[PDB]
DNA sequence: TCCATGTTTATCACC
């Protein structure tokens, strides 16, 4: 009867995602004026696509594929999603057509028009942008080929940065008990996130989960705002650990277990006893997600 | 028969709805100032009378013949011949009352308005189907068209009824980006939207390339939110008749703007000057409540929008126009601080940090001097005259001990070290000699030099002007 | 009677019938506020129907309430241009007419925009039963809301109020909607709203009574 | 079925990747901002070119080479003699146009786009540098013979630094088509990487 | 309910 939600972090590495809308001879990335600075943003859609790709990669059946069409990219290989089983991974069976299900009496099921599961937010960077640049050559394909050569060869610029990406999870819904196996597989796939942004093959970036820590009581989201972290030095502490210490009996530390895999490195014992007696295990995020899923599916 | 209509500005949800009322009022007034209109009134008994003209409400009475005459005036078009640079002719609308007020050199302002009308609002062939057929008619010969008027007149009988919108007007009531559902509207509102384009102001934007060519693309549309209908219709006849006649190639000088906000703010400057000239009008807010800015561009068969804005016309930006006229004339990158001014944005121009984006673009292409030497000085700190005297004394002492093309050598010498100063984003050596060449301000040197940022990029700029 | 505060890092309130290019308003619409309040109450919508339209909401029975809106700090906005789910507006043809399983096949990206931060002090005048139901929902058994806690009496801020045809406004919102169903109707009449910057409680004119 | 990936480094030595595009009087190499310091960068394109060159060296069938006989940079064998039947690492290169060998549909049924099996990332240094270090000099002209006629008499300097640096790379395992003798040659050639620089 | 089309203009203001 609870809806636990988490927050992930990623190891620093040069950025790869490019957001298009190229101006002049450079491809740029959208920025937000958080405090008058620049930051990197990855839209939730690409992450949803990566999750669906992982679910189709692990053998879970589905009815939606986007293939490399010769003309322009499109999504196909779908049918009537009358059963939510074996279709749509219990999420977003969108439909707008009027001639649907022979006017719906033969379906005898909800059209899945707006059933939304696994709501998710959009990732933000931790460091500003300082106007970097890497050169680009793109020589003409040939001087004699039958295939065209773009009539010229032009050199261009790029920009990259090294930055982590904090991320709220916002998993909700006590009704996802029909297929516990599907939920466990989805959680494992999230634990095995990689190649989330379809940026490009070279200079690739991957979302390696690290210090993925958040829990809450069977209430709605509150408490720690799922943000407010430093530049990878020490992030969860000044965010919420002082509040947890000051509210060891006010905010429930029994269910809200410890935070940060870094506890494996400094101040392991002090955090081990004088914080709380809850399941503060942190060895691999895989087993953490496994036993958290077991507890969540228990009640 | 006789048809009477009444309208109010307290229920219109869109600014274009209000603009169309003033547009049609101006069209009716223009009709009242034409001898052939009176001839038609005498012969065919044309009825077109404005009953109520006040601050808020409006009334009108008209017959079928009056509607036909209004359609003939508004939708008058002619044919123009263009040569490629094998002949081709282009149908162009007359423009209505615009020809009656444009006395500029060659009516170049009219040319800009006509191009936008055919190009974006009328991209759909519908303008051409109606426009081409209408073209070449002679009012003095009694030529008229009434096939389309009959449908509109029949529709106008049930003004309370509903009918779908179209892409000729404001777009969006088509697919609606979600669900196959139409829009809600009423007939007489759609009819009023047939004349909002005339009141609109047109500006031509452009994008800088590496070579500095003014690559014009798209258009900027300004839409005013009329507060007092009675007062608004009086100032405009002189506002549009006092436009600057300066011409630059195929476009007027004022027609060239960088950011969309330039066109809207420039309109406020023009109106207040005419307010100072046309008595009976006070503040800008008493005439205009809001200003709409639209950026549009047509590519192939589709029209792409870039920005839609509507924000708080004010009167404290008058000095800004004079601040940029005497400043932006020489360079081309001073527009950045102009964009800077337009809870923590009141006096943000004091810092005016226009160094980041401006310097990166102009690195390679526009590098091809001391005009911009002092520009980066204020950005380096984020004190000036003292360093100038120090540098002057060192060179004077050097030549004293030893006792027409130096400008070109001066430009090259500083460029060699200004460029390297840009990349830094030894420095205590040359100043060490200069100080040696030389006291409260002397104490302040220690506190203004020990900062790492000051050491990195501040102290190594002013001394370069010597040699 | 009593009112409450809320905050969130990101938000988006798209005006309806935006068309190709999407926009937003600095303050959420009244209808969105009512939807949020109903959702937090734990009461489902009166309509349980599926089809072309899914906002068939007769006003026969619905709890009454008065709603005010506050605003403590101005917020900027940013824009992102990734992708959009197009609805076909042209005869088209080909593949779309072949599969036809909730197709929405044609895809073309244009634009949209979002906010940078949100923090509001919402005012409510409601019967006691509705407030108790809200308390039970919050305490009992799309990046829009982050956390909620009632700090009504302190933390004063500005408010909004409709303006009559006099003087001039400042920093006012463009459009606002009271009640709407996505079918042929009259929508809403009052559109223009303006804020007033003063510390004490909002005037009696600031409170607006929703027909629903 | 068995994905793999590694990270490798090298021995310390003076830097080599001299971009040298800043201005006439300097040769500035690419830099990155890491934790407030500046570090050297080598783009992945150089490593891709070096791997292509070594695949040329080992007597492996190829579909791309340079000519070095044109006014500007040009590559000829990439698109001139090849129907893109089989690339070097199965890249199966692409280019967009109104038509390309009848859209490369009828003659050779292949996807318009490419595959990009191999993956790589940027190479970053391990310790920063300290500004300009080395000096230089240029001759006057051809002198008596009038063929160069530069009339420069210039005197400039470039930038060098001493640093060893490391980079990672990856490789999927499910791609096992024509694998036994193609990819293992590439993996063997990963051990050499001699001529990957800009001079 | 379903059949249809279109573009044509070059360039300028500082010490």
């Amino acid at each position: 009867n609870l809806n636990l939600f988490a927050t992930i972090l990623t190891y620093p590495a040069p950025a790869s995602n490019y957001r298009g809308e190229s101006e002049e001879n450079r491809s740029v990335i959208q920025k937000i004026l958080k405090d008058g600075q620049k930051y990197a943003i990855i839209s939730p859609e690409s992450m949803r696509n990566a999750l669906r790709e992982m679910l189709i990669e692990l053998g879970q059946p589905n009815n939606r594929t986007r293939l490399h069409s010769e003309d322009q990219l499109a999504v196909e290989f779908k049918e009537y999603p009358n059963p939510d089983k074996f279709a749509d991974d219990f999420l977003f069976g969108y439909m707008v057509a009027q001639t649907n299900d022979a006017k719906e009496m033969k379906k005898l099921n909800r059209p899945a028009k707006r059933d939304s599961i696994f709501r998710c937010n959009m990732a933000v960077a931790v460091n500003p942008y300082k106007y970097d640049t890497v050169f680009y050559q793109s020589p003409l394909n040939a001087g004699d080929s039958a295939w065209k050569n773009s009539t010229s060869s032009a050199l261009l610029h790029r920009e990259v940065t090294h930055t982590a990406f904090q991320y709220p999870f916002a998993l909700a819904g006590k009704d996802c008990a029909a297929k516990p196996e599907w939920v466990k597989a989805l959680l494992q796939a999230i634990a095995e996130l990689n190649g989330v942004a379809g940026g490009h093959a070279r200079a690739y970036y991957e979302f390696a989960p690290r210090s993925v820590v958040a829990r809450l009581t069977p209430k709605l989201v509150a408490g720690y705002q799922t943000y407010g972290f430093d530049a990878e030095g020490n992030w969860l502490e000044l965010s919420r650990l002082t509040a947890t210490d000051s509210d060891n009996l006010d905010l429930p530390a029994n269910e809200f277990w410890l935070g940060g895999e870094l506890v494996r490195k400094m101040d392991q014992e002090q955090k081990a006893q004088l914080e709380a007696m809850g399941a503060h295990l942190y060895a691999n995020p895989e087993k953490l997600f496994a036993d958290l899923a077991d507890s969540f599916l228990g009640v | 028969e006789i048809l009477t209509l009444d309208f109010n500005l307290a229920e219109l949800p869109s600014a274009q709805h209000r603009a169309g009322l003033a547009g049609l009022i101006l069209m009716i007034r223009e009709l009242k100032k034409w001898p052939w209109f009176k001839i038609r009134q005498k012969e065919k008994d044309v009825l077109l009378s404005i009953e109520n003209l006040d601050q808020y409400g409006a009334s009108i009475q008209l017959n079928l013949e009056g509607l036909i005459a209004l359609f003939d005036l508004a939708y008058l078009s002619f044919t123009e011949e263009r040569k490629s640079k094998y002949f081709y002719d282009v149908i162009t609308p007359q423009g209505g009352f615009l020809a009656g007020w444009d006395k500029s050199d060659g009516q170049i302002w009219l040319r800009i308005w006509r191009d936008m009308f055919w190009s974006i609002i009328k991209g759909v062939p519908a303008t051409r189907n109606p426009f081409n057929n209408r073209c070449g008619l002679n009012l003095n010969a009694g030529d008229s068209f009434s096939k389309d008027v009959e449908s509109v007149w029949k529709s106008l009988q049930n003004a309370e009824k509903t009918t779908g919108q179209s892409g000729a007007f404001y777009l969006g009531a088509m697919a609606v980006n979600a669900e196959n559902v139409s829009t809600d509207d009423l007939i007489k509102w759609q009819f009023l939207l047939h004349f909002w384009a005339f009141v609109a102001q047109v500006y031509c934007p452009y994008i800088l390339d590496k070579d500095g060519k003014r690559n014009f693309n798209g258009y900027v549309i300004v839409i005013p939110d009329i507060a007092n209908l009675e007062d608004f219709c009086d100032i405009l006849p002189d506002v549009l008749s006092n436009r600057n006649s300066k011409a630059f190639g195929f476009r007027p000088q004022e027609s060239v703007i960088d950011v969309p906000e330039q066109g809207a703010l420039e309109l406020l400057n023009l109106i207040k000057q005419r307010i100072a000239k046309k008595a009976g009008s006070g503040l800008l807010s008493d005439l205009i409540v809001g200003v709409e800015v639209i950026h549009a561009e047509k590519q192939g068969n589709s029209i792409k929008l870039h920005s839609v804005s509507y924000l708080q016309p004010n009167e404290e930006s008058v000095d800004d126009y004079n601040a940029i006229k005497n400043s932006y004339y020489c360079p081309w990158f001073r527009r950045q601080l102009l964009l800077n001014l337009v809870l923590a944005s009141q006096s943000w121009l004091k810092r005016h940090p226009w160094y980041g984006f401006g310097d990166l673009l102009s690195r390679i292409p526009q590098r091809w001097s001391y005009f911009s030497h002092d520009a980066r000085q204020l950005f380096t700190q984020k004190y000036a005259e003292i360093v100038y005297k120090i540098a002057q004394g060192f060179v004077l002492s050097k030549l004293s001990s030893k006792h027409p093309k130096l400008e070109r050598e001066y430009n090259d010498k500083k460029e060699k070290v200004v460029n390297e100063a840009f990349l830094a984003i030894e420095k205590q050596a040359f100043i060490d000699y200069f100080v040696s060449t030389l006291q409260d301000e002397f104490v302040d040197f220690a506190q203004k030099l020990f900062q790492d940022t000051d050491e990195i990029r501040s102290l190594t700029l002013l001394a370069l002007s010597s040699q | 009677t009593r009112y409450l505060r809320l905050k969130a890092p990101f938000a988006a309130f798209r005006p309806f019938q935006s068309g190709s290019f999407r926009s937003t308003t600095p303050v959420p619409s009244f209808s969105a506020v009512y939807g949020l309040l109903l959702n937090l109450a734990g009461i489902e919508q009166r309509q349980e129907v599926e089809g072309k339209v899914t906002l068939i909401k007769p006003k026969a029975e619905l709890p009454k309430l008065a709603i005010a809106i506050g605003q403590v700090k101005p917020s900027s906005t940013s824009l992102i241009n990734q992708q959009l789910h197009n609805y076909p507006v042209g005869n088209s043809g080909k593949e779309f007419a072949s599969r036809t399983f909730g197709s929405k096949y044609w895809i073309a990206p244009v634009r949209r925009e979002v906010l940078v931060n949100l923090d509001l002090i919402i005012g409510l005048q409601s019967p006691v039963e509705f407030w108790q139901k809200l308390d039970q929902g919050l305490k009992g058994e799309n990046f829009l809301f982050d956390e909620i806690y009632p700090i009504e009496k302190p933390d004063l801020a500005s408010w909004y109020c409709p303006l009559e045809p006099d003087t001039r406004p400042n920093q006012g919102a463009c459009r606002l909607t009271l009640w709407i169903d996505r079918e042929n109707n009259t929508q809403t009449t009052i559109k223009v709203f303006s804020p007033s910057d003063f510390r004490l409680e909002p005037p009696a004119k600031a409170w607006q009574q929703l027909p629903g």
